[PDB]
């Protein structure tokens, strides 16, 4: 059957999860204790009699985040030993989070995946939720794909990463961190999705047009995302998309597998009214770039290859009528050397809305992720901001001391030189 | 043991295939367009 | 006493194939349950050709599902019309191909074709006479494009003998559902040129097109074109299934559509397309199925019939009927536009009669025209190939799979030869 | 079996062929949904001349309904005897025209006339024989003048052994419906004179006079106005519908009452036009018949037949009537005024005689006369039309969409030519 | 199908735009709430299920007037969006409507009317509404215009513009902003239509018989003529007449496109009883200068081209006699070279009494727009004027420091300046 489990690293990993498995008990219908008043089979387990149990872990070496879930309304939904904690924090070092405090934890983080390997029947990916910009999602989250890697080969991972805002920053070594994060997310994991704040927080003060939104609506958002993204494997509609499917279709080279994501409708509870719901026009809201969820412009670079989640009641003649308004304008470039750059799927439940959310009920959704010549623009302030405070050799003696030396900044900053380079050859024409 | 399957969507009047529009039954009934594919029947002046 | 092994392999061939089944069943009248509750004699005279015998009276259908993904196969059995096929016939994966050619044909395929070839074995050496095979699936596919051709071609060296009727839904030059569309289907054709016997070409924007002029529909959802698709298979085989006044089998179509035989590919329209509020207002005769026969938007293949000639058409008329009216109609339309078909082949279009129609149609046709317009299909998948290639784009999950640089070189070799003989004899 | 195809154009022309298809087939005796419910073997003896056998007994007309704005086909359809046409003959565009000539005639005209010609080619190969087409529309608009006189010049090209009965509304020399009447109608005029091989003049304030002097009508709609117009056309072609004792079909009159190939204009009148008071007074006898027909306030046209000599006049008399009256009221009415005749031609005047009267009515007749008195028509909307065009007034407009300005000269140079040969004639 | 889109720009516009779309909802039965109990297409387009959204924009910089919509009875019919506002008014400069504070809202904007366009399959034309005597409705509209123009191209844009009183006028800089905003008038609308309250003041006080109207009885009587001549795409009727019938029409030079307009029955509730309204009697008071909507002389002018459009149960014959009656009438004098000087639109719907309104119920009105050459003479007025306050140089500071130059001040006053040539040229026998 249709298995996923979905890693959670970090202080950003655990609220988008508790965010995440907010929406996941509500599609299904679990009550909060487990207790249902075969689609709960991709992220729930089976247990004895009326008792469904989540396939994931929640992992992270501070404590209060992971102890807000034991006290928290959640508390006999997960396991409770699936929730693995820590004596300290990595105090937003790298150094600590996969040399010094993260090799005692990850040993037990192992021991978690293969009981919930057993159990499932046929696995099909690996949702690891995490933030570049932290030492634990960073430090430990490296040191978790490597060891899975090698456990289990040929087998796909999706990596959903919160990325540095250009404008906003909550700390001062993100630059450092993300570097050093991004070494691991070339080689190990199969997709990585770009992810950031600031982008989401433009979307709710302009689509959602709530003031002053918090961390709870980015992250009740972003559940979303995930949720319409692995709807194929839990509902069936007239084109399936699997897990597997994402990464043929959206990797067309080893190295460049970071994409972009974009949810469509995204409309308040007054708003929905009056506006028209609409195939097309929620396809044509999809590509504008201030519906993106990372902070760039797709009109600077040109797409490579996209893959279209529709849920909901969408006939296949509006899509197909939609994809082919979205090829006709100029506004949007594709690259030369892929006619076919459109990956469709049609999924038949549409999307729940939480009691008191800021998402209105409505009957059609698009999930919009797509491979981009556009995101280099994305690595290069992250490249250019991490050169300058190690120009003067600056928040370089708290990684010396905790394992790391001088060189592994070298490595780290010459293979976002690879990647820069990569973006520009293959998005240049030929 | 099986897979949440739901209801497929059916836009108007019912239309559950293909079976009176081949098999020649049920006939009379209204169409997308009757001139200009954009204008419909029922709608207009 | 003819009989057909009937395999779905995909989800594009699960879905039509099912879909496919229902109408035959409501055509043969036999009932969700499996059981006869038709009017007519000659309902049961002809039901080996689809059907063996079981015990109590139930007909269970010469189908085999393959495929990968086991949702597919939990989706058929699922609707409707669902209970009829044998579980033992249920053979399936669970890894998914995930649109890799690569993957559904080298790699994973061969740890379940092994099953795949013993269960048609099983249903082949069941009955006496073998007529054929009909498989339905995808070109732009993995599981239904890799598997597939993987069974045409272990089929084919162990039945080499009898016929091979393939429906494949070639990908749209004017939209893409999938990123891997030319690499999939020059591959799949690259093995289907040498071992399929009678290609069928279909393609989802043509039979969008006939729901939206002709029949005027609002919605046409996704099961919908595989209605029109099993209007085209029930009519190929009209003269197996029930007597006619000229016979015309799969054999007869054969020799009949195929000058030379790499040359097989066929494109088919279903002639009696009407919408809901035009069907008191047209009259049903010989000369009005005629011209819309011969229509170019009636046709459920996107290749336009009038860039090319025809080298060789075939028409399958099913009810009562004045056979001359159907024979001079071939006649009116070889004078009327002698250009648009070809000179070498004199009396190109030909035509056969049943005296059995489908149920609420007093007159219906099926035309299977074998012309060179399909290649301007087939170099628009050319083109997307070699344009992806020079670049290396999408490969790598391909040769992860044992394929090799040089069967993709091999696939556009043939392609560029295929379109080359089309082009030759257009001159 | 003498087949006719009706085409209507525009505003003004869906609406006259509205109550012209109400009209002919409640003299045939087809009800509003399509069935037959006429009392007699003669009227669908011959209703191949209009109507199209159907599936189950419904007939379809041979009429194809054509404009650029919906809002008439919401008329047509809405209105009674609105279901009886063909669903695929409602062909037309959604710009509109906006009266404007060019528009009409170049820019949107590209698109639109490649599809109806579509639809006519269908209705009149359907057909075994062809007698002509009958269109109706106005020359003051753009939606049926530009489109129209496309349309006309095309189909001649198509089928020029076949004749061209066109119904004109040509604008009023006391009002104006339009502000650029003078640029249509000569421009329009310019395309029939060489297109359709004979036209017949109809204009509003001849038909508003008819409504109030003979008629008495106290509100004469514009429904009121069509079936003055449509009485005509059911008359014209009343030989075809029915047999008669002296048989005069379209191409009877044709030749007849043309001498010269530019000499194709008539003024038309109906004769027994009697108002609701006067019913029983008037008593139907042929020689009143004949003083109504020759009435100079009963013809249809705005041109006075006191002002010049008739060339050649017809008359299509229908019901019981015996010959004499036939052929002496028409030689009395040369010997009473002979100067109002021409005299290279001996009987100018001619009639012809149908046993089949029209519905509820017991004599009836239908004249169509060509008088050299039409010039004052054409050389008032010259004057009009150098007026306009001398100060270049509203054709900033005409030349936005590529209409030269030679072409506005050629079409006057025409005007001038065509009153000219009238009035050499005349003296 | 056949739609069109209102624009509505200032405080002028917007006050005629609650006037109008009052009366729009009185001829389809729509609720303020925007639930109805398929005409309607033109204005309303249907939304989700039983809930119709007005086809407009209501933009304006100050905000003082776009919130009344917001804070009144319809609140729910309009979306929210699709009202514009702005942080501070134009001030009645011109320039501040064009270069400084206009820019930063016409961008919003035009994605707004886009978003209409593409909801909407074939559209008709832009009606427009504005007054030039201030700086929003000339600043912004004049960009407006200059942006459709170039974004729609060829679509009749029909417009209906307030112009300066001579005897009462309401602002000292008119005159600056009625020459500025119709240089930019001639080269961009296609259509435009004469309003000027001080006639409408007389109308009121002659016909309607009220001693003090306010600005709100004004606009009931304006939107009667906006319903007017917008019915015939609404309902049908024996001579039918779209937007593109208007401008190959009435227009016979492309810079003569400045049509009067005039109302018939302008009638109160007692004097309808006693008046003998009939087909012949209505046209005759159509022409009549007391109906005129602007303070000129129509008998100093000739008449070019005049379009009548008739609602109720008018025979066609009674308006074929009634153009007789009006040509060979001494009085009304038309111009030498157009012999064919009238229109004719008859619908068959009569007009729609606003309840609590000071019209009545009448069952015939008609909309007499007539091309004359006595306009010029409205353009010579404000020529004058605008030459005494240029020579002393007055008012003139607030311009230039907002972003303009002296320049453009005389290119429009020479621009202006060939109108009345051109209206003195078209008029002059030959
Ligand atoms: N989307 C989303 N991002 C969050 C949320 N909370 C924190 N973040 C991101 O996480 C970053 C903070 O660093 P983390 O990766 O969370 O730190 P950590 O993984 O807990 O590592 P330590 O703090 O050393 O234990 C911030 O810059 C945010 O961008 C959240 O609720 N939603
Ligand atoms: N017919 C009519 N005219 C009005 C109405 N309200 C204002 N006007 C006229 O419109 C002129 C000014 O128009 P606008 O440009 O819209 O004024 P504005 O939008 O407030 O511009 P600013 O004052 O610069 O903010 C005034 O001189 C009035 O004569 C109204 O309700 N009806
Ligand atoms: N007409 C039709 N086309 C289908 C159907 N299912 C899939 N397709 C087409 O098949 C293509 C996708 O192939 P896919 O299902 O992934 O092939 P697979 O790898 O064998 O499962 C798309 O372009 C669809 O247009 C169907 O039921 N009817
Ligand atoms: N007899 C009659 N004449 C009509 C009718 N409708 C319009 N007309 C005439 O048509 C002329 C206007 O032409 P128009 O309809 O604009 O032509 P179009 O541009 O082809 O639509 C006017 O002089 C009317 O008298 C009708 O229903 N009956
Ligand atoms: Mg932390
Ligand atoms: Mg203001």
């Amino acid at each position: 059957m249709r298995e996923v489990i979905s890693i959670h690293i970090g202080q950003a990993g655990i609220q988008v999860g508790n965010a995440c498995w907010e929406l996941y008990c509500l599609e299904h219908g679990i009550q909060p204790d487990g207790q249902m008043p075969d689609a709960f089979n991709t992220f729930f387990s089976e247990t004895g009699a009326g008792k469904h149990v989540p396939r994931c872990i929640f992992l992270d070496l501070e404590p209060t985040v992971v102890d807000e879930v034991r006290t928290g309304t959640y508390r006999q939904l997960f396991h409770p030993e699936q929730l693995i904690s820590g004596k300290e924090d990595a105090a937003n070092n790298f150094a600590r989070g996969h040399y010094t405090i993260g090799k005692e934890i990850v040993d037990l983080a192992l021991d978690r995946i293969r009981k919930l390997a057993d159990n499932c029947t046929g696995l099909q990916g690996f949702l690891v939720f995490n933030a570049v910009g932290g030492g634990t999602g960073s430090g430990l989250g490296s040191l978790l794909l490597e060891r899975l890697s090698v456990d289990y080969g040929k087998k796909s991972k999706l990596g959903f990463t919160v990325y540095p805002s250009p404008q906003v920053s909550t700390a001062v070594v993100e630059p450092y961190n993300s570097v050093l994060s991004t070494h691991s997310l070339l080689e190990h994991t199969d997709v990585a999705v770009m992810l950031d704040n600031e982008a989401i927080y433009d979307i709710c003060r302009r689509s959602l047009d709530i003031e002053r939104p918090t961390y709870t609506n980015l992250n009740r958002l972003i559940a979303q995302v995930i949720s319409s993204l692995t709807a194929s494997l839990r509902f069936d509609g007239a084109l399936n998309v699997d897990i597997t499917e994402f990464q043929t279709n959206l990797v067309p080279y080893p190295r460049i597998h970071f994409m972009l994501s974009s949810y469509a409708p995204i409309i308040s509870a007054e708003k929905a009214y009056h506006e028209q719901l609409s195939v097309a026009e929620i396809t044509n809201a999809a590509f504008e770039p201030a519906s993106m969820m990372v902070k760039c412009d797709p009109r600077h670079g040109k797409y490579m290859a996209c893959c279209l989640m529709y849920r909901g009641d969408v006939v296949p003649k509006d899509v197909n009528a939609s994809v082919a308004t979205i090829k006709t304008k100029r506004t949007i470039q594709f690259v030369d050397w892929c006619p076919t750059g459109f990956k469709c799927g049609i999924n038949y439940q549409p999307p729940t809305v939480v009691p008191g959310g800021d998402l209105a009920k409505v009957q059609r959704a698009v999930c919009m992720i797509s491979n981009s010549t556009a995101i280099g623009e994305i690595f290069s302030r992250l490249d250019h901001k991490f050169d300058l405070m190690y120009a003067k050799r600056a928040f370089v003696h708290w990684y010396v001391g905790e394992g790391m030396e001088e060189g592994e900044f070298s490595e780290a900053r010459e293979d976002l030189a690879a990647l820069e380079k990569d973006f520009e050859e293959v998005g240049a024409e030929s | 043991s099986g897979r949440l399957r739901p209801g497929s969507p059916r836009g108007a009047d019912g239309r559950n295939g293909l079976y009176g529009v081949l098999q020649m039954t049920e006939a009379g009934g209204t169409d997308s367009w009757v001139g200009h594919p954009q204008i419909d029947p029922t709608k207009g002046k | 006493m003819r009989e057909i092994v009937h395999i779905q392999g995909g989800q594009c061939g699960n879905q039509i194939g099912a879909k496919f089944w229902e109408v035959v069943s409501d055509e043969h009248g036999i009932d969700p349950t499996g059981t006869y509750h038709g009017d007519s004699d000659l309902q049961l005279e002809r039901i080996n050709v689809y059907f063996n015998e079981a015990t109590g009276g139930r007909y269970v259908p010469r189908a085999i599902l393959m495929d990968l993904e086991p949702g597919t196969m939990d989706s058929v059995r699922s609707g409707p019309y669902g209970q009829i096929f044998r579980p033992d016939n249920f053979v399936f994966g669970q890894t998914g191909a995930g649109n890799n050619w690569a993957k559904g044909h080298y790699t994973e395929g061969a740890e379940l074709i092994d099953s795949v070839l013993d269960v048609v074995r099983k249903e082949a050496e069941s009955c006496d006479c073998l007529q054929g095979f009909q498989v339905c699936h995808s070109l732009g596919g993995g599981t239904g494009s890799g598997m597939g051709t993987l069974l045409i071609s272990k089929i084919r060296e162990e039945y080499p003998d009898r016929m091979m009727l393939t429906f494949s839904v070639v990908p749209s030059p004017k939209v893409s559902d999938t990123v891997v569309e030319p690499y999939n289907a020059t591959l799949s054709v690259h093995q289907l040129v040498e071992n399929a016997d009678e290609c069928m070409v279909l393609d989802n924007e043509a039979l969008y097109d006939i729901c939206f002029r002709t029949l005027k529909l609002t919605t046409p959802t996704f099961g919908d074109l595989n209605h029109l698709i099993s209007a085209v298979m029930s009519g190929i085989t009209c003269c197996l299934r029930f007597p006619g006044q000229l016979n015309a089998d799969l054999r007869k179509l054969a020799v009949n559509l195929i000058p030379f035989p790499r040359l097989h590919f066929f494109m088919v329209g279903f002639t009696p397309l009407t919408s809901r509020g035009s069907q008191q207002y047209r009259a049903l005769t010989v000369p009005e199925l005629t011209q819309q026969m011969w229509d170019a938007k009636n046709m459920m293949c996107a290749a336009d019939p009038r860039h090319g000639r025809y080298l060789t058409a075939s028409a399958l008329f099913r009810g009562r009927m004045s056979t001359k009216e159907v024979d001079e109609q071939m006649l009116n339309v070889q004078n009327k536009n002698s250009s648009y078909f070809v000179e070498w082949i004199p009396n190109n279009v030909k035509s056969s009669v049943c005296d059995i129609p489908p149920k609420g149609l007093k007159m219906s046709a099926t035309f299977i025209g074998n012309s060179t317009a399909i290649q301007e299909m087939f170099k628009r998948v050319s083109e997307q190939f070699t344009a992806m290639f020079r670049r290396k784009a999408f490969l790598h999950w391909y040769t992860g799979e044992g394929m090799d640089e040089m069967e993709f070189t091999e696939a556009e070799s043939n392609m560029n030869d295929l379109v080359s003989e089309y082009q030759q004899y257009q001159d």
